[PDB]
């Protein structure tokens, strides 16, 4: 078989999320659920309830905490070829959080970098959310889209998200900024010899 | 009470020939069916097979047939999922999984998958073991220090021994097109505290044995 399921699903805290595989002749298979949250192995699992359309299984989460949050992965079994299938994943995203802006921090190199002949920028960000950005370096107002190295956001202690981008370059190019963009909101740096 | 607890992380280089092992105690081992599903970086699980304790049978997936065998042990309750010739895509986390959920009926005879092993992180790379280049970051004030070209990512940085601990912010590391890691670590300080005190980075990677401290000045 294969197992169609919704890439992402966000629920506001004290509501009911539903998470809807999708796959054909699911009569008299039953659909197993399993919830993992982010860097732990899965768990198989009175709020979580779950349900078979005989075309479509859909788990319920009635009453929403955080402590839900984590990628749903259904799946079943072809008795036919004896194949384990599993679903795309969902991840679900619990909105207790507001929106709040990155802050930026651009550090030159530390000289030393030079004498072992080499230039590297870094632009750090932090304490952003929601959780993407679209970063973009320019060398005196034009654009570089050149030896750029982005992260993954990436998520804090704190609860917001945090990323870095290096610049690789050489001294050469180094005395002859940093644009982070979130939400349309633009914040830029500085850079001088 | 039931667990299966699996083998500790490995980072290889391709080529080489990967075994996990996960041990079953708090039930009869040879009860019940046990599969192997992986996860890729960042993405959803995909089944490997299943392997039976007691007969020793074994069904591999369609995409996973050849290339990967599974194993029984019996006289210490543990089973074996072996890449005899891993390659840089088989870079992920391998979990084993016992099927002890019972089933409804006779339409669908599936026992579920409910105890799970805590994982394994396997890291296949050609890259080989650098220790880290620290170079001091020039500046409330921000400090900090960015060590470049290390592997594996598995390093630490602390702050005048242990000293820091308030405004440190240590960033995750990237992986760059080289297979190489990189990560900065920052401090925030009132605009006025360069002169008071000098501030040390410690930077410890274990894989390399390298230990480097790093004065911190404008």
């Amino acid at each position: 078989s294969a197992l169609t399921q919704p890439p992402s699903v966000s629920v506001a805290p004290g509501q009911t999320a539903t998470i809807t595989c999708g796959g054909n002749n699911i009569g008299r298979k039953r659909v197993d659920w399993f919830q993992q949250k982010p860097g732990q192995a899965p768990v198989l699992v009175e709020r979580f309830s779950d349900s078979n359309s005989g075309t479509t299984a859909t788990l319920t989460i009635s009453r929403v905490e955080a402590g839900d949050e984590a990628d749903y992965y259904c799946q079943v079994w072809d008795s036919d070829s004896d194949h384990v299938v599993f679903g795309g994943g969902t991840k679900l995203t619990v909105l207790g959080q507001p929106k709040a802006a990155p802050s930026v921090t651009l550090f030159p190199p530390s000289s030393e970098e030079l004498q072992a002949n080499k230039a590297t920028l870094v632009c750090l960000i932090s304490d952003f959310y929601p959780g993407a950005v679209t970063v973009a370096w320019k060398a005196d107002s034009s654009p570089v889209k050149a030896g750029v190295e982005t992260t993954t956001p990436s998520k804090q202690s704190n609860n917001k998200y945090a990323a870095s981008s290096y610049l690789s370059l050489t001294p050469e190019q180094w005395k002859s900024s940093c644009q982070v963009t979130h939400e349309g909101s633009t914040v830029e740096k500085t850079v001088a010899p | 009470q039931v667990q299966l607890v699996q083998s500790g992380a490995e980072v290889r280089k391709p080529g080489a020939s990967v075994k996990v092992s996960c041990k079953a105690s708090g039930y009869t081992f040879t009860d019940n069916y046990i599969h192997w599903v992986r996860q890729a970086p960042g993405q959803g699980l995909e089944w490997m097979g299943w392997i039976h304790p007691n007969s020793g049978a074994t069904k591999y997936a369609q995409k996973f047939e050849g290339w990967v065998t599974m194993t029984r042990d019996t006289s210490i309750s543990t089973v074996y999922m072996e890449l005899s010739r891993s390659r840089s895509d088989d870079t992920a986390v391998y979990y084993c999984a016992r099927a002890g959920l019972e089933p409804r009926s006779v339409d669908y005879y599936f026992y579920g998958l409910d105890v799970w092993g805590q994982g394994t992180a396997v890291t296949v790379s050609s890259a080989s073991t650098k220790g880290p280049s620290v170079f001091p970051l020039a500046p409330t004030a921000a400090l900090g220090c960015l060590v470049k070209d290390y592997f594996p990512e598995p390093v630490t940085v602390s702050w005048n021994s242990g000293a820091l601990t308030s405004g440190v912010h240590t960033f995750p590391a990237v992986l760059q097109s080289s297979g190489l890691y990189s990560l900065s670590s920052v401090v925030t300080v009132p605009s006025s505290s360069l002169g008071t005190q000098t501030y040390i980075c410690n930077v410890n990677h274990k894989p390399s044995n390298t230990k480097v401290d790093k004065r911190v000045e404008p």
